RNA sequence: AAGAGUUUGAUCAUGGCUCAGAUUGAACGCUGGCGGCAGGCCUAACACAUGCAAGUCGAACGGUAACAGGAAGAAGCUUGCUUCUUUGCUGACGAGUGGCGGACGGGUGAGUAAUGUCUGGGAAACUGCCUGAUGGAGGGGGAUAACUACUGGAAACGGUAGCUAAUACCGCAUAACGUCGCAAGACCAAAGAGGGGGACCUUCGGGCCUCUUGCCAUCGGAUGUGCCCAGAUGGGAUUAGCUAGUAGGUGGGGUAACGGCUCACCUAGGCGACGAUCCCUAGCUGGUCUGAGAGGAUGACCAGCCACACUGGAACUGAGACACGGUCCAGACUCCUACGGGAGGCAGCAGUGGGGAAUAUUGCACAAUGGGCGCAAGCCUGAUGCAGCCAUGCCGCGUGUAUGAAGAAGGCCUUCGGGUUGUAAAGUACUUUCAGCGGGGAGGAAGGGAGUAAAGUUAAUACCUUUGCUCAUUGACGUUACCCGCAGAAGAAGCACCGGCUAACUCCGUGCCAGCAGCCGCGGUAAUACGGAGGGUGCAAGCGUUAAUCGGAAUUACUGGGCGUAAAGCGCACGCAGGCGGUUUGUUAAGUCAGAUGUGAAAUCCCCGGGCUCAACCUGGGAACUGCAUCUGAUACUGGCAAGCUUGAGUCUCGUAGAGGGGGGUAGAAUUCCAGGUGUAGCGGUGAAAUGCGUAGAGAUCUGGAGGAAUACCGGUGGCGAAGGCGGCCCCCUGGACGAAGACUGACGCUCAGGUGCGAAAGCGUGGGGAGCAAACAGGAUUAGAUACCCUGGUAGUCCACGCCGUAAACGAUGUCGACUUGGAGGUUGUGCCCUUGAGGCGUGGCUUCCGGAGCUAACGCGUUAAGUCGACCGCCUGGGGAGUACGGCCGCAAGGUUAAAACUCAAAUGAAUUGACGGGGGCCUUGUACACCAAGGUAACCGUAGGGGAACCUGCGGUUGG
């Protein structure tokens, strides 16, 4: 959308489900993306997998706007804190 | 002797965001410690420190 | 009245009696002023059957004290014993 | 009657009026039967947290002694001021006039 | 609470010589001094109870020096309670 | 149990409780009987055991053991009961007299002879 | 109230010999003994603290055909009078008038002796005095009564009664029957084992 | 001590016994020194003395006997609460005569023997065995 | 001059009389301990001059009313 | 009902009678001295005082009245009449 | 002088229960010989047939119905034998009058909670008979019952008319030593009868003499009664106020007497938390039982006092009564009736019915001892003495003794030999208590009667009194005790028990039945436990069972108890009365102590004797009655009073810390919505979905608003507060705490029922407030069903102002205050000394944490902050359940709270710890409730409060370790 290759990644860690918003730094969300409903529900999310599969939803939400340094503001202590950050940076982003 | 407006001599005795380390790693007498939580909540109220 | 009477005690068919200083119109022995002496009709030759103690007797007996006739016989023969 | 410690932040939009602000309370303080034992600026300083939307602050404190209810009347005015958003003072249990 | 200045001149009035902070009159009087004070700052709070056992402490033992006062010498409380004017 | 405590309100003692409250200080009682039936022990034992219910003199309604190998009561016969309990079912606490009023003494019996109110065989 | 039964038997239970069947034959020759007299004998005799009491007790009121009520009165004057209550009641055992026509050899048993003190051939003081228990008293002179010197049996009982040894505190004339109760006899002159604490222990309680 | 303060000199006597002690002390009043002065006189403690006058104290000095208190039981008796007195012919004998009873009678606090053989009664101080 | 109790006045109310506590100190008969005890007693003063709290001896006389058979002998203490 | 019992009761009505009467007379003597008294005449409540005083005095003589009763009646009345003097 | 059993796998406890002991006014079962001595309706103070329980006196009186004598008469005519009449002429006496007695003695225990009793005092009194003293005792009258004549009424009971006596009554005289009165004065009484008789008189009756006895007055005595006071003598506070002749006064009156006793007036007291008043129970005491004793329980018999006499009133008469066998009236009963009207009261003795578990003769005698009357003789006496009935108790005695075996028959057990019953029997010789029969035979009987001298006295003799001696005589019991004789062992033994406690055991029978049982418990094939047998044990004219009291039980703990966990410390404070009080002097003498004196009835009990054949029993003398009172003395102690002292407590000064409390606003963390964009497929969750959100723009982002919950970190084994409890900062107000010392007061203290105040959270009520909650409530699915669990919303409430609640696992499950007593470590704060560095080193304070010694403890544990050692005061507890419930009171807006039973019901409940079994919290070692012999487990244990709900369950806010 801006292609500034910059902005944040608020990390809407909760115990069932984040929804982790990417946010430039003027505070616009860029793209939105989930773990549950986007593919599984049930009692067995909040799992580190979950988390992990939530990151790399919200990176290729926002694999197509030109950005690939995204700083993590975590919301709340959420399930796979260590797997979702992983695999969000993994995709080429910059905390 | 230990005060409030003594902004120098509170750094050592915080953290960035304004949180009491606790005087279990420090050593204050305990009575300093009091005069030190009382004058760093001061500077929290008087807008120097988080 | 004040009398001189005898009161019986003792056991049945062994009577004793005390002497005994009272109001004419109690029981026979109920209440009583003064006792002086005793009276015992069943005694043997060396037990001591009679014992007044005859100044008493006399001093009740001066302040107007009938007696009656057992004691006054009783008294009449301790004095003839002397 | 008590040495007090008055403490108060002079914004840089507040910043117009420290003269006239300042110097209007040691006269009220003098003309209250206050003696003001001293007196430093510690210039305008930053605030760690950016509260009422502001980063400077004229750190100002005057330090007089005062009794029990000459205060009152100033720390009404301070919150019916915009010039300090919140001022304190300080009771003294002690004697001391030096500043630092 | 009550000003020292106050307890060294109700010693020089209410007591016999100076120094005599110990005398039963400058006790009841010093003590009675400080129980008006509560009772004249009593209508500000009425909410505090914390702060009225210290007066009913302060009531109680004034008059259990007035008491020890009319024990030992009815003369002394009998001028006291009027030029102090308690026993109302 | 302070001695002041003790002159403001002293010791006192507590009351013999119910043992046989049916009986006025007295060694037996009259009694109706009003039913005779058969009742049956607590756990530990078995033998169902001949118990009458009796009318007292004094108004009490009570349960009373007719004992003894041997019973000829009925359903109002007059008879005379005494303190004793079975461990029975609770409240038999009274003893029925063998052999007193409408009462015989077991038969055939030769040993206790006096404890059921049968009496000595000429032999 | 006299015990009227087997006399060989109570004394086969006390275990010792009584001198109750008292004569010539020599008991164990006139009867068996060492037998506890029953179909039961045999049992081996252990008994508690309370069978030896009530044994010896026993014993001493079948030597003397006394029972229990003035046995324990007895007791109760023993424990009145001054002194220990053993010999107190032993000596009150021992005054008793029946025992002492026994010992004064005229009577061949106690009960020989209870039968002629019943049946008023027996003088104490020169009057006739026909109760058993009848306490003797120091400085009495206890005699047969003349209409009753000539009983054959008094004159039989007087020759077996030196084989029992002459009794010390009292002194009987044979040729003439009369005897003399010198004085209270003591324990030691008392002879027998009877183990008197231990009545005075079944009494106290 | 507050209210009862010879019941205060049992007391350190006894607690100063039992903790081997060499010598206890109390502040002294003439009726303490009247007790102190008969147990040493019958030898049930060795020796006090008196010091000092507007605060007196009692040096009393307590007697073991080898390595055990001489007094064994010592006990109040007349406490404020029961006054305790008794008549010359009802004096306590305390343990069979061989502890002493400390009775105050009109002839100044002396022991039992000696009031009986005074021939008078008086307040019970304390029993000492 | 016969017995001549001794005591406090507790009431001169009534013409001619005053209510007198003598004070008794007296043991318990079980518990041993020494209680006080009371008596109030209706006195005859025919002067009225006894006052509350006086201390005074009263001796007993013939009945001079109902519930009145004390008099006054002397005021030992004019209590004030 | 015993016999001495039924004369005791007949002797008795008779002298319950005989006392009533004389008793009465008394009384009416005793009465004209103090209605002699409350009129405040002195002769007249003497010279009343002086029959009366006869009577009263011979009827405790005879048991009518108890000698002390007498002496009462003189005494109240002759106190009346000398306070009336 | 302080048993046994009885809660466990076992134990140490706490704690109740059950039996062991003694006892009884006992009862009941079986059994039963004699005697002695006692006791004998404890229930219906229920109703009472019948007899008896109070009379006496002729020496007070008129009499004279009776009987008996006379004296006659008249007769019959026996020589006057006996028949009528007459005569109170005499003994005598029925009814009557009169006196005394009937107020005692006898019964009962309803009422009475204190003027009743007991202890000790008092003053204002009277007291028949008895007694001492002094005096008197003159002279008259009128009645009246009886009786006589009538005459009602069924009867009870009367009425009229006449008649009459007295020691009946009534004047009159007399009249102090009496009463009234200051005194002067006034006033006030009485009765004769009997015996004898000289002289004398005699109206022949008597007078007269003398003795006896009575009468009257007064004053004493003695006795008895009345009255007063103090203390002591049940329970209930689910009785706290009660009192108006009530409290006092002054005066009348009244009483034998003081007094409100009463009245008029006056005054306004009086009583009460030291328990008034009210309700309940109750006769009290000596004493009795029990107990080591304290104490408890009692109050039958005996004795003292009280009260009562069908119920409720009233008095009369009398010395005495408000009268058990008197009166009246009012009842309710029963009886009698002529239906008009009458009668009666067994809590006398006997007896009846009744009731009851249960308690006796419708006896004999006045012989004795008392009592009444009488001069006496005597009479009366259901008092009393006796007898009867009843093992009801206590005592004593008997039912034989010695011998003997073939150790019999026979019974039972037999391991088949025998054993055992068992010297037991029989047979032998002997005894003959008591029972039976016959003969004798005390003592309880002293007296009274008749006769016999003193000049007794005096008409000397008489009469009478007294001693004088002689004679005759009196016993209900009673054919007494006791002794003598006679037969003949002759007439005389039972009941419980036998597994352990607990002395004593085998066989059959039975078969968890029948049954037993104080406890343990026994019985389903032996079962020494149940029934029978044999054998034994125990006690024995009794033996068992029941009931009741006390002890055991120190299990109401004054002696002599507990409250951390067994019941039990108030939720916390302040504090009234109360309880208690540092030290030195003076004084008092209250308590205390000592001495003296008086008293504490006798009996009982205890000691030493004596009498009963003995014993019981009876008895003499002592001791004891531990008490109460008074007086004299001491002064140590406590108390009072007086004076002090500074250590207790406090005041001041100076500092020290702290979430101590109240005020106000105080900024942000986070909070949701809105304000918008940024964004489009999701937000959402459980056992699983789902319910619900959103695509109409959701979630998140920054932007700004709100409002309120809490001020994260600090933070703590920290701190503070009396407890609950207290956490931003600033300031104001304020409390408390401590350190330093000083100055001063000068015991001014501690603890406190009742009381007052504060008191979690819930709640309630009053209005706001609501960003979220979150009981209730509403969507889904549950699960064996779901109103499980659960996810979604969601009110009240949560928040604020005010008020009411008054509660909690309000917990250290440890009341307050003071004092003393080995340690160690830690933290918390002061503050002194000396390093004058800031700490430093050495202290010294307070606070607090963890060990730990002694000490304590059931053990765990506590252990100088006690759960040790003590003192003071308070609160509290007495097996479990019922039940912190009912009822009552009180409180609250109600909700409820607070105080707090009882019936009924069990034989246990309970605490601590221990062995190890599940040990799904660890590396041979770790563990738990419960458990045994299921604290990691479909979701802690509770307490408070409020909801939902048939409910116990769940759920909210708060809190506990009893995990």
């Amino acid at each position: 959308r801006k292609q500034v290759s910059d902005g944040v990644a608020h990390i809407h860690a909760s115990f069932n489900n984040t929804i982790v918003t990417i946010t430039d730094r003027q505070g616009n969300a860029l793209g939105w993306a989930t773990a549950g409903g986007s593919g599984f529900r049930g009692s067995r999310k909040s799992t580190p997998f979950a988390a992990q599969v939530a990151a790399e939803r919200c990176a290729d939400a926002v694999k197509e706007y030109g950005i690939k340094n995204l700083e993590v503001m975590v919301k709340g202590p959420g399930p796979g804190r260590e797997s979702t950050i992983r695999a969000l940076n993994a995709a080429g982003f910059r905390i | 002797e230990i005060d409030y407006k003594d902004i120098a001599t509170l750094k050592n005795y915080i953290t960035e965001s304004g949180k009491i380390v606790p005087s279990r790693i420090t050593g204050t007498r305990a009575k300093y410690q009091r005069q030190l939580a009382r004058a760093i909540k001061r500077a929290r109220y008087l807008s120097l420190l988080p | 009245m004040v009398t001189i009477r005898l009161a019986r005690h003792g056991a049945k068919k062994r009577p004793f009696y005390q002497v005994v200083v009272a109001d004419s119109r109690n029981a026979r022995n109920g209440r009583f002023i003064e006792r002086v002496g005793f009276f015992n009709p069943i005694a043997s030759e060396k037990e001591e059957g009679t014992r007044l103690d005859l100044d008493r007797i006399a001093h009740w007996v001066g302040q107007g004290a009938t007696i009656s006739d057992r004691v006054a016989a009783l008294i009449k023969e301790v004095n003839k014993a002397a | 009657m008590r040495h007090y410690e008055i403490v108060f932040m002079v914004h840089p939009d507040q910043s117009e009026q420290v003269p006239g602000m300042i110097e209007r309370y040691t006269a009220a303080i003098t003309g209250a039967e206050g003696k003001i034992h001293r007196l430093e600026d510690w210039g305008r300083r930053q605030l760690a947290y950016p509260i009422n939307k502001l980063h400077k602050a004229h750190y100002v404190l005057m330090n007089v002694e005062a009794p029990q209810e000459v205060i009152d009347e100033l720390e009404t005015t301070f919150r019916f001021n915009d010039a300090v958003i919140r001022s304190m003072v300080m009771r003294t249990k002690h004697a001391v006039t030096e500043a630092s | 609470s009550l000003s020292t200045e106050a307890t060294a001149k109700i010693v020089s009035e209410f007591g016999r010589d100076a120094n005599d902070t110990g005398s039963t009159e400058v006790q009841v009087a010093l003590l009675t001094a400080q129980i008006n004070h509560l009772q004249g700052h009593f209508a500000e709070h009425k909410k505090d109870h914390h702060s009225r056992r210290g007066l009913l402490r302060m009531v109680s033992q004034r008059r259990k020096l007035l008491d020890y006062l009319k024990r030992k010498d009815v003369a002394r409380y009998t001028r006291l309670i009027e030029r102090l004017g308690l026993r109302r | 149990a302070t001695v002041n405590q003790l002159v403001r309100k002293p010791r006192a003692r507590k009351v013999a409780k119910s043992n046989v409250p049916a009986l006025e200080a007295c060694p037996q009682k009259r009694g109706v009987c009003t039913r005779v039936y058969t009742t049956t022990p607590k756990k530990p034992n078995s033998a169902l055991r001949k118990v009458c219910r009796v009318r007292l003199t004094n108004g009490f309604e009570v349960t009373s053991y007719i004992g003894g190998e041997g019973h000829n009561l009925q359903e109002h016969s007059v008879i005379l009961i005494r303190g004793g309990r079975v461990k029975d079912l609770p409240g038999v606490r009274y003893h029925t007299v063998r052999g007193a009023l409408d009462c015989s003494g077991v038969k055939d019996r030769k040993q206790a002879r006096s404890k059921y109110g049968v009496k000595r065989p000429k032999a | 109230a006299r015990y009227l039964g087997p006399k060989l038997k109570l004394s086969r239970r006390e275990g010792t010999d009584l001198f109750l069947k008292s004569g010539v034959r020599a008991i164990d020759t006139k009867c068996k003994i060492e037998q506890a007299p029953g179909q039961h004998g045999a049992r081996k005799p252990r008994l508690s603290d309370y069978g030896v009491q009530l044994r010896e007790k026993q014993k001493v009121r079948r030597i003397y055909g006394v029972l229990e009520r003035q046995f324990r009165n007895y007791y109760k004057e023993a424990a009145r009078l001054k002194g220990n209550t053993g010999e107190n009641l032993l000596a009150l055992l021992e005054g008793r008038l029946d025992n002492v026509v026994y010992r004064m050899g005229f009577g061949a048993t106690r009960a020989e002796a209870r039968q002629l003190v019943s049946h008023k051939a027996i003088m104490v003081n020169g009057r006739v005095v026909n109760i058993a228990s009848y306490q003797v008293s120091p400085n009495d002179v206890v005699s047969i009564r003349e209409k009753a010197k000539k009983q054959s049996r008094v004159k039989a009982a007087l020759e077996l009664a030196e084989q029992r040894e002459k009794p010390t505190w009292l002194e009987v004339d044979a040729g003439k029957m009369e005897g003399t109760f010198k004085r209270k006899p003591e324990r030691s002159d008392l002879s027998a084992d009877i183990n008197e604490h231990l009545i005075v222990e079944l009494y106290s309680k | 001590s507050m209210q009862d303060p010879i019941a205060d000199m049992l007391t350190r006597i006894r607690n100063g016994q039992a903790a081997n002690k060499a010598a206890v002390t109390m502040p002294s009043s003439k009726l303490k020194v009247a007790i102190a002065n008969v147990l040493k006189e019958e030898g049930f403690i060795e020796d006090f003395k008196v010091e000092g006058d507007t605060k007196p104290e009692l040096e009393l000095t307590l007697k073991y006997f080898q390595g055990k208190a001489v007094v064994e039981s010592i006990q109040r008796v007349s406490r404020p609460g029961l006054r305790i007195y008794k008549r010359k012919d009802e004096l306590p004998k305390v343990m069979a005569g061989l502890g002493i009873a400390v009775v105050s009678t009109s002839k100044g606090v002396m022991t039992d023997r000696a009031a009986r053989q005074a021939g008078l009664g008086g307040e019970i101080i304390c029993y000492v065995a | 001059k016969i017995r001549t109790l001794q005591g406090r006045v507790v009431s001169d109310k009534m013409e001619k009389s005053i209510v007198v506590a003598i004070e008794r100190f007296v043991k318990h008969p079980i518990y041993g301990k020494f209680i006080k005890r009371t008596t109030k007693l209706h006195v005859h003063d025919e002067n009225n001059e006894c006052g509350i709290g006086d201390v005074v001896e009263i001796r007993e006389c013939r009945p001079l009313s109902k519930t009145k058979s004390w008099t006054l002998v002397r005021v030992v203490e004019k209590a004030v | 009902n015993i016999k001495s019992a039924k004369k005791r009761a007949i002797q008795s009505e008779k002298a319950r009678k005989h006392n009533a009467s004389r008793r009465s007379m008394m009384r009416t003597f005793i009465k004209k001295v103090y209605a002699a008294i409350e009129a405040g005449d002195k002769a007249a409540a003497q010279k009343a005082f002086n029959e009366m005083q006869p009577i009263v005095d011979r009827q405790a003589a005879k048991g009518l009245i108890h000698k002390n009763k007498a002496a009462r009646h003189k005494a109240n009345l002759t106190a009346q009449i000398n306070k009336l003097a």
